[PDB]
C-alpha cells in the first residue's frame, strides 16, 4: 500500500527506513539509494535490473525512485536525465503535488534543487556514492562500476577511436563540440607504427573506441589483427595507477571475424561477446557484437538472437552488391551512460 | 632483366656497382650489401630478412643467396656449406658463358668458399662475418626506447626467483635455472603435449606445478598464484618455419598462441610504482615474416636480439630473443664444458663429417661403419647441451622423442640469457 | 554445500586447497590437516 506510509510514518510515528517507499512493502532488504527510506527485495532487484536503463532520446527509461516507466515526469534542467511518476510525489510528497509539478513545466527535480518543501520524500546526502556502494553490495557479480560524476564536475570526455571515426556520432550526442577548432576526439586509421610512447603524447583519454570494418573490404589485413592491435593501444591509454577518474573502453565488431577468433577475442577482453540486433518487424535485418565496460551494456544483449541466424546473415551480406555502410544506430545508444559521467552540451 | 641491362651499363664503367641494388636492379638504393658488392633496397631488406636463413629438406638453402629469389639456384659442393646462387646472378657477376661453364665443372665451389675470392664483377667483401652481426642491430626500423634498467638488489635481501613459465616444452628454463644454482621458489608452466610435461615431471622431481592450456589461463589466476619475478616463454616454430613442407598458414595457430603469451605477460608484469624486479623473455626462430616481426617488436615493445648458438654450441640455432634481461645484447662466451664441435658430441665408435649440424643428398649427418646414419637420440640431446640421457623417460617411439628434442632451446644459449639473474636472486 | 562450492573452485585452479579447510569449508585457515591435503580450522581441530 503506497498510500498507507502517510498514516504509518506521521500517526504510528516510525521511521521511513522501516517501511518501503517504493511500494508500500513493510518488510525492507535494505535502504533506498537515493533517498531516505527503505526498500524490500523485489524493488531491490528491479532497481538494479532498470538502473542505468535510459531511452533512445537520451532520458532515462524507468522512474529514478521506484524505477515505473508508466508515467513519467520529466525534469527541466538540461544537465538532469533523471524522470519520476506520478503516484510516488503525491504518495511521498503530498496529496495534490504531481499535477502541480505537471503544470509548472519548468520543474526541476528533488535530486536537482532540495529548497522546495518536501511533505515526506527526504534526499539523501552524498547520494551518488551510496548509489554506488549499493550497487557493490547488492547486485550478484558485480563489475567495473565508477561513481556517478556532480554535474558541475563534470569535464569534457577524451576519445581514442581506433579504425572508425566517432566523432559524428558522439557530437549528435551533444558529448562532443561542433564550434571546436581542437578536436576532442583522436581518430586513428593506421594504428601499425604506433609506440606506448605516441598514445602518451596524444594526452589521457576517457574513451577509447575500435571497431572492426564492416564486409566490404578496404584492406586485406585480418579481422583478428584489428582486436589485438586495439588491445595493445588499450593497455596503452590506460591511465596511471592510482587514478579515481572514470576509463571506458568499447570494442565493436560487425560480424566479420569468426567462432574461433571470436573466443579468442573473448578471452583477451575477458568477458563475453553482447549481441545488439536490429529488428525490423520481428526480422533480423542486422546485428554487431560488443565488448566494453560501459554501465548496462551487458542488459543490451539479446539472447533470443542465435549463432546459426548470425552465421547466415553473414553469408547473405556478404553476397550482396551494395557497399557497406557503417551500423551507426546499434552503438550510438551504447553512449548513453557516459551523460551521467562526462560533460554534455547541445545547441 | 631490368636487373641485367643495368650490370651490362655498370661493366662498361658509366655506373659504379655500389649505387645499384644488385638483388633486384632497383635505384632506391639505401643499404650495402652485407656479403657481396653493391646497393641494397629495403625491400630487398625484408625479403633478406625473411628467406635468407630459409633452408629446404636438402640441407642447402631454399632460395639463392644474392637476390633471396631466383628461377634455378646452383648447389654448392663444399662441405658444410649450404649456398646456392641462381642462374640469373651468375649470368651478371660472373659473365653469361661463365654459370654455363661452372655447372660442368664438377667440383663446384661458390664464391663465398671461392679459394680465390675475387672474380671481375663479383668481389668479396672483407668483414662479412661482422656486417652479418651489425646487420641485425641495422634493424633500426623499428626504433624504441631501450629496456628500463633496475638497480641491483643487495646479497643479504635476495630471495628465491618465481618464474611462470608458458610453453615450457622439456623444462628446458628450470633446468638452466637449476645448473646456474639460483634457488627457485615455484615454477608454474603451462603445457599441454604430454611427453613433455612428462620429461619436466621425471627430470625436476615433482617441483613443477603443472597447469593444462595456456588459452585457460586467467588474470585471475596469475594473481593467486603469487607475483612471478621471471615469465619465459616461446612461440612455436614448427609451423612458423619452411622447413615444414605443410605451410597452410603462417601466423594461424601459432600466431594465436604469442598473443596467449602477450596476455599472460601483462598480467604478471607489476604495476607502475611497483618497482620490484621483474624480468621476462620472449624467444622464437629467425626465419619468419618481417610484418610478423614488427608486430612482435611492437606488441613486445622491444627490439629482438639475434642468438646464434653457433657460438657456444654444436648446432646452427638462431634465434630472435625479445626481453629485458640485463646484458641480452653482450657477446657469447663458450665454456670449456660447451662442445663446439660436433665429433665431440658422437659417441665413441662414430665419426663425424660435419663440425655442425642442420635438424629439421646428406640428410644423416654421421659415417659410422662406412654407413650413413642420423645421430642418436641422446647425441642430440649432447648437441644442445642437455644433460646426457635427459629424455629418456617414458616409452616414447625414436621419432617422437627426436622431434621432442628439436623443439628445445639450445641449453648454453639460455644459460648465457639467464646468467646476470644470479645478481638479482637467491643462491644454492 | 559452501565447502562443495569452495572445492569446485580449487578444481578451477584459482584458489588454493592448502588456503581453505577441506573437513567443513572454513576461511579460518590456522592449522594444515595432518593426514591429507587442505588447511584447518581450529572448531575443527576441537
Ligand atoms: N597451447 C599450448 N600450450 C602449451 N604448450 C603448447 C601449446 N601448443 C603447443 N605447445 C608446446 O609448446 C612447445 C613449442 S616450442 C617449445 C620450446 C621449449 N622452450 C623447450 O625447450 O622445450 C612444444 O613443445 C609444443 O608442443
Ligand atoms: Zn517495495
Ligand atoms: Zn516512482
Ligand atoms: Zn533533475
Ligand atoms: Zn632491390
Ligand atoms: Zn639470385
Ligand atoms: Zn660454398
Ligand atoms: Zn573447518
Amino acid at each position: 500500500g503506497r498510500d498507507l506510509i502517510a498514516y504509518e510514518v506521521k500517526a504510528n510515528q516510525r521511521n521511513i527506513e522501516d517501511i518501503c517507499i517504493c511500494c508500500g512493502s513493510l518488510q525492507v532488504h535494505t535502504q533506498h539509494p537515493l533517498f531516505e527510506g527503505g526498500i524490500c527485495a523485489p524493488c531491490k532487484d528491479k532497481f538494479l535490473d532498470a538502473l542505468f536503463l535510459y531511452d533512445d532520446d537520451g532520458y532515462q527509461s524507468y522512474c529514478s525512485i521506484c524505477c515505473s516507466g508508466e508515467t513519467l515526469l520529466i525534469c527541466g534542467n538540461p544537465d538532469c536525465t533523471r524522470c519520476y511518476c506520478f503516484e510516488c510525489v503525491d504518495s511521498l510528497v503530498g496529496p495534490g503535488t504531481s499535477g502541480k509539478v505537471h503544470a509548472m513545466s519548468n520543474w526541476v527535480c528533488y535530486l536537482c534543487l532540495p529548497s522546495s518543501r518536501s511533505g515526506l520524500l527526504q534526499r539523501r546526502r552524498k547520494w551518488r556514492s551510496q548509489l554506488k556502494a549499493f550497487y557493490d553490495r547488492e547486485s550478484e557479480n558485480p563489475l567495473e562500476m565508477f561513481e556517478t560524476v556532480p554535474v558541475w564536475r563534470r569535464q569534457p570526455v577524451r576519445v581514442l577511436s581506433l579504425f572508425e571515426d566517432i566523432k559524428k556520432e558522439l557530437t549528435s550526442l551533444g558529448f562532443l563540440e561542433s564550434g571546436s577548432d581542437p578536436g576532442q576526439l583522436k581518430h586513428v586509421v593506421d594504428v601499425t607504427d604506433t609506440v606506448r610512447k605516441d598514445v602518451e603524447e596524444w594526452g589521457p583519454f576517457d574513451l577509447v573506441y575500435g571497431a572492426t570494418p564492416p564486409l566490404g573490404h578496404t584492406c586485406d589485413r585480418p579481422p583478428s589483427w584489428y582486436l589485438f592491435q586495439f588491445h595493445r593501444l588499450l593497455q596503452y591509454a590506460r591511465p596511471k595507477p592510482g587514478s579515481p577518474g572514470p576509463f571506458f573502453w568499447m570494442f565493436v565488431d560487425n560480424l566479420v571475424l569468426n567462432k574461433e577468433d571470436l573466443d579468442v577475442a573473448s578471452r583477451f577482453l575477458e568477458m563475453e561477446p553482447v549481441t545488439i540486433p536490429d529488428v525490423h518487424g520481428g526480422s533480423l535485418q542486422n546485428a554487431v557484437r560488443v565488448w566494453s565496460n560501459i554501465p548496462a551494456i551487458r542488459s543490451r544483449h539479446w539472447a533470443l538472437v542465435s549463432e546459426e541466424e548470425l552465421s547466415l546473415l553473414a553469408q547473405n551480406k556478404q553476397s550482396s552488391k551494395l557497399a557497406a555502410k557503417w551500423p551507426t544506430k546499434l552503438v550510438k545508444n551504447c553512449f548513453l551512460p557516459l551523460r551521467e559521467y562526462f560533460k554534455y552540451f547541445s545547441t | 632483366r631490368t636487373r641485367e641491362r643495368l650490370v651490362y651499363e655498370v661493366r662498361q664503367k658509366c655506373r659504379n656497382i655500389e649505387d645499384i641494388c644488385i638483388s633486384c636492379g632497383s635505384l632506391n638504393v639505401t643499404l650495402e650489401h652485407p656479403l657481396f658488392v653493391g646497393g641494397m633496397c629495403q625491400n630487398c631488406k625484408n625479403c633478406f630478412l625473411e628467406c635468407a636463413y630459409q633452408y629446404d629438406d636438402d640441407g642447402y638453402q631454399s632460395y639463392c643467396t644474392i637476390c633471396c629469389g631466383g628461377r634455378e639456384v646452383l648447389m654448392c659442393g663444399n662441405n658444410n656449406c649450404c649456398r646456392c646462387f641462381c642462374v640469373e646472378c651468375v649470368d651478371l657477376l660472373v659473365g653469361p658463358g661463365a654459370a654455363q661453364a661452372a655447372i660442368k665443372e664438377d667440383p663446384w665451389n661458390c664464391y663465398m668458399c671461392g679459394h680465390k675470392g675475387t672474380y671481375g664483377l663479383l668481389r668479396r667483401r672483407e668483414d662479412w662475418p661482422s656486417r652479418l652481426q651489425m646487420f641485425f642491430a641495422n634493424n633500426h626500423d623499428q626504433e624504441f626506447d631501450p629496456p628500463k634498467v633496475y638497480p641491483p638488489v643487495p646479497a643479504e635481501k635476495r630471495k628465491p626467483i618465481r618464474v611462470l613459465s608458458l610453453f615450457d616444452g622439456i623444462a628446458t628454463g628450470l633446468l638452466v635455472l637449476k645448473d646456474l644454482g639460483i634457488q627457485v621458489d615455484r615454477y608454474i608452466a603451462s603445457e599441454v603435449c604430454e611427453d613433455s610435461i612428462t620429461v619436466g615431471m621425471v627430470r625436476h622431481q615433482g617441483k613443477i606445478m603443472y597447469v593444462g592450456d595456456v588459452r585457460s589461463v586467467t588474470q585471475k589466476h596469475i594473481q593467486e598464484w603469487g607475483p612471478f619475478d621471471l615469465v619465459i616463454g616461446g612461440s612455436p616454430c614448427n609451423d612458423l618455419s619452411i622447413v615444414n613442407p605443410a605451410r597452410k598458414g603462417l601466423y594461424e595457430g601459432t600466431g594465436r598462441l604469442f598473443f596467449e603469451f602477450y596476455r599472460l605477460l601483462h598480467d604478471a608484469r607489476p604495476k607502475e610504482g611497483d618497482d620490484r624486479p621483474f624480468f621476462w623473455l620472449f624467444e622464437n626462430v629467425v626465419a619468419m615474416g618481417v610484418s610478423d616481426k614488427r608486430d612482435i617488436s611492437r606488441f613486445l615493445e622491444s627490439n629482438p636480439v639475434m642468438i646464434d648458438a653457433k657460438e657456444v654450441s654444436a648446432a646452427h640455432r638462431a634465434r630472435y630473443f625479445w626481453g629485458n634481461l640485463p646484458g641480452m645484447n653482450r657477446p657469447l662466451a663458450s665454456t670449456v664444458n660447451d662442445k663446439l664441435e660436433l665429433q665431440e658430441c658422437l659417441e665413441h665408435g662414430r665419426i663425424a663429417k660435419f663440425s655442425k649440424v642442420r635438424t629439421i643428398d646428406q640428410h644423416f649427418p654421421v659415417f659410422m661403419n662406412e654407413k650413413e646414419d642420423i645421430l642418436w637420440c641422446t647425441e642430440m640431446e649432447r648437441v644442445f647441451g642437455f644433460p646426457v640421457h635427459y629424455t629418456d623417460v617414458s616409452n616414447m617411439s625414436r621419432l617422437a622423442r627426436q622431434r621432442l628434442l628439436g623443439r628445445s632451446w639450445s641449453v648454453p644459449v639460455i644459460r648465457h640469457l639467464f646468467a646476470p639473474l644470479k645478481e638479482y636472486f637467491a643462491c644454492v
